[PDB]
């Protein structure tokens, strides 16, 4: 029987990182200096006297540890006494709340690409796909089969091989087979299914 | 049949099937466990530091 | 009331069994393949063959950024450290019938049982991770070897618990 | 002077436990060693989470049943499904 | 008919998503910083009115 | 604990995916769809020249 | 313990070195580009062609609702404000070395190095914000920019910590 033959497509190897893939490298880098000067502001508001700077917890390290304990969204110990710091809390939570959302949009979005692929299959719709180019051996009994044979998909075929250029014909099986080969994903070859089969 | 030598797919289980690998998350342990590491040292130079006042 | 010490050497003693023995059987895993298809068995350092007239051959198993990836599992480093520092803990703790009034054999021994334990992680995460560089199923030494991370996390509670309190004594 | 402080090994559970599923947790670690632990593990928790809702959200957006069985290796295989082919056909004979 | 060539008209293929940019998001580090400024006047204008 | 997780996040992916696929509703149009859609049906009057020039 | 003073007075001096210098440097981008396509270099200003024959050749950067963002890029005020208050903030603990006992002549000084950091935070965004709009990445500049507000926010902080400990042991 005559056959299609095309490339494996490539295994989708995972990276070590992968997961962060869904929001870029700048957010990751300004995600720190908004961070640090959020803990800076927060001490220095906190600890100019109230009028007896005594008078509460939130010494310099305390105010590094509240902050991160509010981006991961899992509380805390403790919580700004004057209206400054409260406003300061505030700006931080609603600036986690968008950024955390955002994210888990963006995962559920990018596998939910993934899944509709619908890869080729049959390759029957190589008569209605025409963004993957395909070839047949010159001179072949295949190259009088589709001018000969007029059955309407394989007409379409036919008028395909007489249109695309550079041209669907190739003088070897070898250099074929090289063409596909390099030619990855885009370009196919028909020859006999026996010749697959030795070869695949 | 001596000339063909390449037979491997998916067979018993099978890759694609919906589940999240090890490996799509893999990242994640490492950074836990170095974490972890960390702390220790922490520990012993406050050690280092009280053991001599 | 004192026993403990007991205790906790035995506990110390049959993680390092289990560990041992893990690392020494070929129970790791169960698959596919042929002793160059049919069921075959692997350990950590060789492949070896069942269900065939093979039966009970064995070869050297293929070893061959993730470059560098690539020699930490056929190192398997970590377990071997791994068994190091546990026999390290366990031979510290077994001094402690002498050379008394210091109690800083307790305390060492205590972070070579949680630093042997936390090697164990790495080692099965490493080992599931490079495997899938299907079918398979899971032979008896990776569960010796979770039983043995399991103690070896409770071994280490106990003698710091008892170091704590033989030393705590001292204010009253 | 040791056990000033709540974290046993109890609690300690019970707080870990509580900081995995984004729950209120009282006590405090208070200290550096302790509060760098604490760190990565909620960002361990957090990515692991989102992962799990968000693959779930794909889950139900496109079935797809998968096909049993595909090949006559398959049916050299076979479980249960038994086959033939029709009787007094050529094929019989054929096979 | 027979010089029809543009099929991509019916996505014949299928672009894939990449990550947020800066710009997607941006706004929200304005108002952020916007609210750390305003936070620190306040604590002046508290103080001078506790000057006396 | 464990129960309102498993909840949450079920009710959240679930009302994604809903909204999710209706945006995919894509109506017909062009009547170019009639060459392959058959869920719907279409007919003419009879006697009308229309079905002479069909 | 007093030495404190020692410390502060250093890194102010650094950062606004850092942060000229950042201002004053071709390189905060590479990308393709065009100096009347080739690989390119690029600062705030202006734009010079490496990588072939015209390699030194150099134009002026190209300038050119939403619209009126457009002046914040062309500006760049930002990077200014940042530097001539950052060089306030040196100017205040140059000062405090007169009019002792006053306290307050330092407290200015952590309000300007915040104020500085912030700009800079704000400029970065901006300028990426823009020119995002090829393989490119970042020069030498960026980073020095990026340790420059660090050092900034670090000094302030202790210059706060000093008017915090110097003041209180008056009040008793
Ligand atoms: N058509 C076949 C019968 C069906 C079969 O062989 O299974 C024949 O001519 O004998």
């Amino acid at each position: 029987g005559i056959s299609i033959m095309i490339k494996k497509p490539q295994k989708s190897k995972p990276g070590v990182f992968s997961f962060l893939d869904p929001l870029a490298y700048e957010i990751w880098m300004c995600i720190v200096f908004a961070y640090i000067g959020v803990s800076v502001v927060l001490f220095l508001v906190s600890r100019f006297s109230p009028y007896s700077e005594s008078t509460n917890e939130f010494g310099i390290f305390n105010s590094l540890w509240f902050s991160l304990g509010a981006f991961m969204q899992q509380g805390c110990d403790i919580s700004p006494r004057s209206l400054s710091g409260r406003i300061v809390g505030g700006v931080w939570w609603f600036f986690t709340l968008i950024i955390i959302s955002s994210y888990t949009a963006n995962l559920a979005a990018f596998l939910t690409v993934e899944r509709m692929v619908s890869p080729i299959e049959s390759a029957e719709d190589l008569s209605k796909q025409t963004e993957i180019a395909y070839g047949t051996l010159d001179s072949g009994s295949t190259k009088e089969f589709f001018r000969r044979s007029k059955i309407a998909v394989f007409d379409k075929m036919w008028t395909y091989m007489r249109s695309a250029e550079p041209s669907v014909f190739v003088r070897t099986t070898a250099e074929g087979v090289a063409r596909v080969r390099k030619s990855k994903g885009k370009y196919a070859y028909l020859l006999e299914s026996t010749m697959n089969e030795y070869i695949e | 049949y001596d000339k063909g030598e390449c037979g491997a797919k998916d067979s018993g289980s099978k890759e694609k099937t919906s589940a999240l690998s090890l490996s799509n998350v893999a990242g994640v342990f490492y950074i836990l466990v170095g974490g972890l590491g960390l702390a220790m040292l922490v520990a012993l130079i406050e050690f280092c530091y009280k053991s001599r006042a | 009331r004192g026993v403990q010490m007991l205790l906790t050497t035995v506990g110390a003693f049959a993680a390092f069994s289990l560990m041992t023995i893990a690392v020494g059987t070929d129970y790791w895993l169960y698959s596919r393949g042929v002793c160059k298809e049919v069921m075959t068995h692997s350990g950590l350092w060789r492949t070896c063959c069942l269900e065939g007239n093979f039966k009970g051959l064995c070869k050297q198993i293929d070893h061959f950024a993730e470059y560098f990836l690539r020699a930490v599992r056929a190192s398997s480093i970590f377990p071997i450290l791994s068994v190091i520092l546990l026999f390290m803990g366990g031979l510290c703790i077994a001094a402690s019938e002498f050379y008394k009034t210091r109690h800083n054999i307790i305390l060492s021994a205590g972070i070579f049982f949680v630093s042997a334990g936390l090697s164990n992680i790495i080692g099965i995460i490493v080992y599931i991770s490079a495997n899938a560089g299907n079918s398979y199923s899971y032979g008896w030494s990776f569960y010796f070897g979770a039983l043995s991370f399991i103690i070896a996390e409770m071994v280490g509670v106990l003698a710091v618990h008892m170091f704590i309190d033989r030393h705590k004594q001292l204010t009253g």
